[PDB]
This record gives structure tokens, C-alpha cells and sequence, in this order.
């Protein structure tokens, strides 16, 4: 079985600039369990990005959370960089401030 | 605590 | 209504890069406590919930105990990961995964109301203890490999042991050793706001538990927030419903 992750990209607390939060991206879904995430700052690898213990649904399917301290400003753009066995490329999600 | 485990 | 004590195991190899990996989390609830990872230097079970810093307290051995337990849980799947590809009659040269999910659910009282130990190979149901915990359904003619063996061998007894005894009794014990974390019942906190192209889009923030109705379109996978509870959001009147919600809220822009 292999399944491709779904992403979610998003703070722990509604974006204010200049106040410190989290960055997260979730992926969810997957299968087999190996999987590279990268958050991204205008397109740079962020590092000492930690993530959650490896778990899975009822389904079997793999889910972690990645997570970076940040501050939000009006012009720095954030992703999330996943490469997983199921993408011909990598995928890369943007992180919108509303959703 | 963990169960037991069993081999397969 | 119930409670429930919930181990997950993944194991799986890595041809040409060293020995297979061993990660094992535990559950109550929604709540993470206890982890275990085999790639870590002199691996320990550590804590994940803020009572596990305490367990220690009134269980000196806790940690040593399922330490000793988990490494040699890593060793077995190990050996487990050679088996079930022979059974399969795979190459040495894939990856391949073993999981394994058991626990039990327990209602008001503290009676046991559903024991459980499945296990899957490559994303898939392998074998499962049946819901009488005392024999096993294999999925699949390989897995009858293993439910032979462990028929022979008499798992199921030990397994029945844990599940209606040492399974229960954990989950009461870490339910109130836990009970900040794990009985409260946080209510989301709840918005609308507003994108014109226009979009509304109703907010549920911070609730515990994972469990909600969001109701108004675009609904998102309930997801984590990362400090131990969840977030939500669907893009006119927005419904809530949540266990910590003593009525379902209504919100307009």
C-alpha cells in the first residue's frame, strides 16, 4: 500500500506580526512511514526544525507534526517542502496567514 | 505499561 | 461513553542502511504520553504528558521497566520484519513496515468493554486478535504464518491477561494521575473572518478534545496545534458543536 501525504501549513496562534508563534505543517495519510519535510523561509531551509513522535490512524496511514518557533513579519514568505515516495517532485505548500 | 510482544 | 489506553508500534527496515527501526507511542485519549524510539543512542521510553514527569514518584521503576520492555520489542520486530518477508517470499532488497495498534476502551465503572491487538504489513491488515481475545484472524494466506505459531504458543492467554487487567488498570491510574490534561474538556475558540475575491471562514481553535461538528464548502482535517490541542476550520451562520460546549454556538459575520 502507499498513499500520498495530505499538508496542512499554519500557526498555532492567529498570525500577528512581530509576535512570536509557531509554524507548523502537518501531513497526514501516508504510507510507507519515511518521509522529508522541510519548512521553508523565502525558499531556505530552516534549521533545528523538530517534529512529533511517528503515530498512524485506524487506517494504518502515518501522520506527524512538524513544528519551528517563528515571528511573522508582513513580507517574509514561510513553506513547507514534503518529498515522500508517492511525488514525482517535490510539494511545496505556502503559508497563508488566513487559510 | 507496554503489552507483550510477539513474534510474528 | 469511554476512555481508552492506545499503543501504537511501527517497525520497519531500511536495506543498506543499517538495522530495521522500532518507534513506539502510546495514547489516552487524545493525548499523547509516552514514546519510544530505537534510533536514539542508548534508547529510553521517555515521557510526553506533563503527569509522566511524576510517574516516577510512585512507580520508581516505570521508566526501567519499559525500556527493557521496548528494546526488546525492537529486537523482536526485527527478527519479525525477516519472517513475515520470507513468509511473503520477498527480496532482502525493499523496505517493508510492520504495525501494530492494541488497547482498550473502557466505560464509566471501569469495566472493559472492547480489547484489541491488531496488526498490519505494508499498510495492510495482517492479523488481529478477534474481539473474544482468545484466538486470532489472519487476513491474508501468509499471515496464517503467524496465526498458527501463536496459536501453538498460547498469545492469546497473555494477551487476554494484559488487555482485561494490566490495560484497565493502567487507564484508570494515568486518568487521574493525568486529569488536568486528560479530563478537561476544552471549548474551541470560536471567529469568522472575512476575504473578499468574498469568503467567510468560521474558526474553531484550541479545543480539546479532537472530536467536533463545524458547520455552515471547504472543510478542513481537524489538525493539531502542536501544544496539545486541535484547530478547525470551514470557508449565513457557522455551527459548533463540541463536547466542551455546554450548547452548540451560532455565529454570524
Amino acid at each position: 500500500i502507499q498513499r500520498t501525504p495530505k499538508i496542512q501549513v499554519y500557526s498555532r496562534h492567529p498570525a500577528e506580526n512581530g509576535k512570536s508563534n509557531f509554524l507548523n505543517c502537518y501531513v497526514s495519510g501516508f504510507h510507507p512511514s519515511d518521509i522529508e519535510v522541510d519548512l521553508l523561509k523565502n525558499g531556505e531551509r530552516i534549521e533545528k526544525v523538530e517534529h512529533s513522535d511517528l503515530s498512524f490512524s485506524k487506517d494504518w496511514s502515518f501522520y506527524l507534526l512538524y513544528y519551528t518557533e517563528f515571528t511573522p513579519t508582513e513580507k517574509d514568505e514561510y513553506a513547507c517542502r514534503v518529498n515522500h515516495v508517492t511525488l514525482s517532485q517535490p510539494k511545496i505548500v505556502k503559508w497563508d496567514r488566513d487559510m | 505499561d507496554f503489552a507483550n510482544t510477539f513474534l510474528p | 461513553g469511554f476512555h481508552s489506553l492506545r499503543y501504537f508500534y511501527t517497525a520497519w527496515s531500511r536495506p543498506g542502511s543499517g538495522e530495521p527501526r522500532f518507534v513506539a507511542v502510546g495514547y489516552v485519549d487524545d493525548t499523547q504520553f509516552v514514546r519510544f524510539d530505537s534510533d536514539n543512542a542508548s534508547p529510553r521510553a521517555e515521557p510526553r504528558a506533563p503527569w509522566m514527569d511524576l510517574v516516577e514518584q510512585q512507580d520508581p521503576q516505570y521508566w526501567d521497566r519499559n525500556t527493557r520492555n521496548a528494546r526488546d520489542a525492537a529486537q523482536t520486530y526485527r527478527v519479525g520484519l525477516d519472517n513475515v518477508r520470507g513468509y511473503y517470499n520477498q527480496s532482502e532488497a525493499g523496505s517493508h513496515t510492520i504495525q501494530r495498534m492494541y488497547g482498550c476502551d473502557v466505560g464509566p465503572h471501569g469495566r472493559l468493554l472492547r480489547g484489541y491487538d491488531q496488526l498490519a504489513y505494508d499498510g495492510a491488515d495482517y492479523i488481529a486478535l478477534n474481539e473474544d481475545l482468545r484466538s486470532w484472524t489472519a487476513a491474508d494466506l501468509a499471515a496464517q504464518n503467524t496465526r498458527r505459531k501463536w496459536e501453538e504458543a498460547g498469545y492469546a492467554e497473555r494477551d487476554r491477561a494484559y488487555l482485561e487487567g494490566e490495560c484497565v488498570e493502567w487507564l484508570l491510574k494515568h486518568l487521574e494521575n493525568g486529569r488536568e490534561t486528560l479530563l478537561r474538556a476544552d471549548p474551541p475558540k470560536t471567529h469568522i473572518t472575512h476575504h473578499p475575491i468574498v469568503t467567510l471562514r468560521c474558526w474553531a481553535l484550541g479545543f480539546y478534545p479532537e472530536e467536533i461538528t463545524l458547520t455552515w464548502m471547504e472543510l478542513v482535517e481537524t489538525r493539531p496545534d502542536g501544544n496539545g490541542a486541535f484547530q478547525k476550520w470551514a470557508a449565513y451562520t457557522c455551527h459548533v458543536q463540541h463536547e466542551g460546549l455546554p450548547q452548540p454556538l451560532t455565529l454570524r459575520w
